[PDB]
RNA sequence: UACCCGCAGAAGAAGCACCGGCUAACUCCGUGCCAGCAGCCGCGGUAAUACGGAGGGUGCAAGCGUUAAUCGGAAUUACUGGGCGUAAAGCGCACGCAGGCGGUUUGUUAAGUCAGAUGUGAAAUCCCCGGGCUCAACCUGGGAACUGCAUCUGAUACUGG
RNA sequence: UUAGCUAGUAGGUGGGGUAACGGCUCACCUAGGCGACGAUCCCUAGCUGGUCUGAGAGGAUGACCAGCCACACUGGAACU
């Protein structure tokens, strides 16, 4: 039964990252959409794009510096079961600044470092490095 | 609560010279100190990371002139003190009342600044102290009693002091033989020798 | 394993019990000597260890070693049981430590006197 | 205004009074987890008209009989 | 009563009483509402003796409070100062 | 010149038709108080020949390490076969708090300040490999910026 | 009384533990698996730098060692922070209650979550900045902290109704 | 390797009693109340701010002091 669509999303992306593929086409949804706007935004990933109208289907294409995969650990934090909330001043820092711990709140899901700058804190989604 | 046996034992047992001696006689042409003191000073073996942490330890133990517990407690006042932890230890063995008057040049050796310290001969702004481990802070005026300014021993370790390189953060004057404490020293002051991480890693351990 | 689990069962410490149970928390217990006497260690040591068979005055009868070189102990005598415990001695888990009301220290030693109970020559 | 809160009615074979059974949210002290916690209180509700499988919302008072310190307030989603 | 009175808080031989709002049938060093400034009697010169804060000792002793022998002559000596 | 440091010295042996010879295997490390590393293992009949020819292999098998000017840039994890290494960097006048093989390698990879612990089975042998994958591994703001198309500046 | 002043003389004042590896420190003499050491590895069958004595060195210091108790190392109960093919670990298998989790879109609420504010979290204690006993221990002023709870006001990205 | 406990016990009506709310207690009525989120039973144990260890998380602990609780040879009771 495939209780969590974030974990697919992520198991998918890094098997496409090990497998040296170029595009992961998978089912998308809102929250998807959310994270890979982030990823585009902080540059981990090449694009995305939503493709399908009844069952709207998520390609993202994997980027790729000198044959290195340029995401190097992703990682599910919040899994359902065991939920992580912490405050603005508790927020997790992912590789010294060097990578992101995607945080979900009020004003929707931009990043970790955007979440400290407005001040308010949220769930942990993804730790990418 | 200090040392009293021989002064140059620990000197070769360490393997260079820590100043515990005056100065008018070379330490070659006083002593042996080639190798540890005792019948198997001359065999050599080889001394581990806690063997050469400790040696520095003792090394620089013995030059300043202090025990392991006061030693201990200068470790956790500099590691509490924000920066870093070996310059602040430094900064805290060098701001002891007897070593300031050992670089002013009042005492022969640091066991004679603290004897003078405790004899009721330095007078530091008008109120004489006779603890070894006095801090000084800066623009401290540290000064020599009546009673003592007129000595033979004053004289002869203040011309004798003119052998090695004056300290850069004191002003002491002759005329008076009064010193005023300017800024704190630094890690390049000082000498350059003496591994604070071999320090700063056996209390560590 | 599973948070679930955890939550469910706790994880649990391990109690250890103590190699000295006559003791009951405390330094020196003082007794009477009820079986003094010799035993050969485990091979493949071999000697002629001195221990006693001494019942301590809170109830508890146990075996204890006789350090150093020559003792005064017997039967009806007062010691100062101490624990410690030998490897190559089954049974014995005390010693008696020297310069107590009657087990006197060691006789013509002047090394770690402190262990012994001898006192500073003059 | 006023602190109150909302249960589920589980007993109320009593003389005006009713069994309430409060669900809360807390995170374990030690694992982080999220688990569901129960907070069965005695109510004494006057003129009996509330019966079993319906919420029901109380408010804190002085006891009355040995161990019912709370009062029914109002009564949402009657439906069985 | 209620009273404002002294509790000793040094050490040997270097007496410091804080001014403290406390119960008449409590201890001296016991339990007390609130603390009111302090005062040194060993403290030389250049040092802060007295802390009391005037404005919460007024209002405390308007409600039935109680000032005590030495806290009244200490606060008569601080009005007379200053 | 470069710095050298030999960790252990073992004393294999085999067995033969008349009777057990003996051998010895030596494990050194070599660096330069920067980024270059290498680590070495010599076998041999004795310790001097075993020492210099781990030295050549560790020399020739050297690799380079995105320090930071007195520490290391972000905390790292190395998992080997046995060994599990974690590393973080540290302050001025901290050290190098590590034990066992990874305080001679910090040391001659030139971090002074670092902060390590080892999980596992701590031989020499593997925790060293364990500790140079781990530092070979770890990333820098610049080649992270690269690799991203960002800026140093954007991604503090 | 603290404190200070003059007396005269170096006097009235240093001991304890260890020395094969862990761990900082090696050489001789005495027995001879005997005396014995021992926290583990283990030593004593003519010299074991491992026992006792001596020299020497090492460490601490008016303290030095042992014992009694707790924790770290022990990631060796692992929430941080472990495993179950063979080192200990998939129930013999299936059904299934409570319980745990739950595909996708929108609307409603705001319980969980987040931000702000108030009350409080006694004093004492830890930490930071300073002061007073010749100095430290000690005392003391302010700040921070007490990571918690309740209430009120705003958000619905996520979980839940 | 402690699965049932409770008949003043759950609640209600009426009266009496303390400074008041109160099965605090009697007189009637409804058989309920507690329990796998550990009732009942057994052993041990004063609680807390705090203390020690540990980077933290945790573990042990309650010396002095401070706040609270309980006890004055043991048990029972009442008066001012
Ligand atoms: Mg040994
Ligand atoms: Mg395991
Ligand atoms: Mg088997
Ligand atoms: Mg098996
Ligand atoms: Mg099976
Ligand atoms: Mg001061
Ligand atoms: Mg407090
Ligand atoms: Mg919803
Ligand atoms: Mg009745
Ligand atoms: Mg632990
Ligand atoms: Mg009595």
């Amino acid at each position: 039964s495939m209780q969590d669509p974030i974990a697919d999303m992520l198991t998918r992306i890094r098997n496409g990252q090990a497998a040296n593929k170029a595009a992961v086409t998978m089912p998308s949804s809102k929250l998807k959409v959310a994270i890979a706007n982030v990823l585009k935004e902080e540059g981990f990933i090449e694009d995305f794009k939503v493709e399908g109208d009844t069952k709207p289907e998520l390609e993202l294409t994997l980027k790729y510096f000198q044959g290195k995969a340029v995401v190097e650990s992703i990682q599910r934090v919040s899994r359902p079961g065991l939920r992580i909330y912490k405050r603005k001043d508790e927020l997790p820092k992912v590789m010294a600044g060097l990578g992101i711990a995607v945080v979900s709140t009020s004003k929707g899901v931009m990043t970790d470092r955007a979440a400290r700058q407005a001040g308010l804190g949220g769930e942990i989604i993804c730790y990418v490095a | 609560a200090r040392y009293l046996g021989p002064k140059l034992k620990l000197s070769r047992r360490e393997g260079t010279d820590l100043f515990l001696k005056s100065g008018v006689r070379a330490i070659d042409t006083k002593c042996k100190i080639e190798q540890a003191p005792g019948q198997h000073g001359a065999r050599k073996p080889r001394l581990s990371d806690y063997g050469v942490q400790l040696r520095e330890k003792q090394k620089v133990r013995r030059i300043y002139g202090v025990l392991e517990r006061q030693f201990r407690n200068y470790y956790k006042e500099a590691a509490r003190l924000k920066g870093n932890t070996g310059e602040n230890l430094l900064a805290l063995l060098e701001g002891r009342l007897d070593n300031v008057v050992y670089r002013m040049g009042f005492g022969a050796t640091r066991a004679e600044a603290r004897q003078l310290v405790s004899h009721k001969a330095i007078m530091v702004n008008g109120r004489v102290v006779n603890i070894a481990s006095y801090q000084v802070s800066p623009n401290d005026v540290v000064s020599i009693r009546e009673k003592a300014k007129k000595q033979s021993r004053v004289k002869a370790a203040l011309e004798l002091a003119e052998q090695r390189e004056k300290p850069t953060w004191l002003e002491v004057d002759a005329g008076k033989m009064e010193g005023t404490f300017k800024r704190k020293p630094e890690r390049s002051d000082l000498s350059a020798d003496i591994n604070e991480h071999l320090i700063v890693e056996l209390y560590s351990k | 394993a599973t948070v679930n689990q955890l939550v469910r069962k706790p994880r649990a410490r391990k109690v250890a019990k103590s190699n000295v149970p006559a003791l009951e928390a405390c330094p020196q217990k003082r007794g009477v000597c009820t079986r003094v006497y010799t035993t050969t260690p485990k091979k493949p040591n071999s000697a002629l260890r001195k221990v006693c068979r001494v019942r301590l005055t809170n109830g508890f009868e146990v075996t204890s070693y006789i350090g150093g070189e020559g003792h005064n102990l017997q039967e009806h005598s007062v010691i100062l049981i101490r624990g410690g415990r030998v490897k190559d001695l089954p049974g014995v888990r005390y010693h008696t430590v020297r310069g107590a009301l009657d087990c006197s220290g060691v006789k013509d030693r002047k090394q770690a006197r402190s262990k012994y109970g001898v006192k500073r020559p003059k | 205004k006023i602190r109150t809160l909302q249960g589920r009615v589980v007993s109320d074979k009593m003389e005006k009074s009713i069994v309430v059974a409060i669900e809360r949210f807390v995170k374990h002290p030690i694992y982080g987890k999220f688990i569901k916690r129960t907070t069965k209180l005695h109510v004494h509700d006057e003129n009996n008209e509330c019966g079993i499988g319906d919420v029901v919302e109380i408010r804190e008072c002085r006891p009355l009989s040995k161990t019912k310190s709370w009062t029914l307030v109002r009564v949402v989603e009657k439906a069985v | 009563m209620v009273t404002i009175r002294l509790a000793r808080h040094g050490a040997k031989k270097r007496p410091f009483y804080q001014v403290v709002v406390a119960d008449s049938r409590n201890a001296r060093n016991g339990r007390f509402i609130e603390r009111v400034g302090f005062f040194n009697p060993i403290a030389s010169e250049k040092e802060e003796g007295t802390r009391l804060d005037l404005d919460r000792i007024a209002h405390w002793v308007g409600q039935g409070a109680t000032i005590s022998d030495r806290v009244a002559a200490l606060i008569k000596e601080v009005n007379k100062a200053a | 010149e470069l710095q050298e440091k030999l960790i252990a010295v073992n004393r294999v042996s085999k067995t033969v038709k008349g009777g057990r010879i003996f051998s010895f295997t030596a494990l050194t490390v070599v660096g330069d108080g920067n980024g270059r590393v290498g680590f070495g293992y010599g076998k041999a009949r004795e310790v001097p020949a075993a020492i210099q020819k781990a030295m050549e292999k560790a020399r020739r098998n050297m690799i380079n390490v995105a320090l930071n000017n007195g520490t290391l840039q972000h905390p790292v994890k190395g998992v080997h076969t046995g060994s599990r290494v974690f590393m973080q960097p540290a302050s001025e006048g901290t050290g190098i708090i590590a034990g066992g093989a990874m305080r001679a390698v910090l040391e001659v990879a030139g971090v002074h300040n670092v902060l390590a612990k080892a999980y596992g089975s701590t031989n020499p042998i593997n925790v060293v490999r364990a500790t140079i994958d781990g530092l070979e591994n770890m990333n820098s703001p610049e080649m992270v910026a690269a690799k991203r198309g960002k800026s140093v500046e954007e991604i503090l």
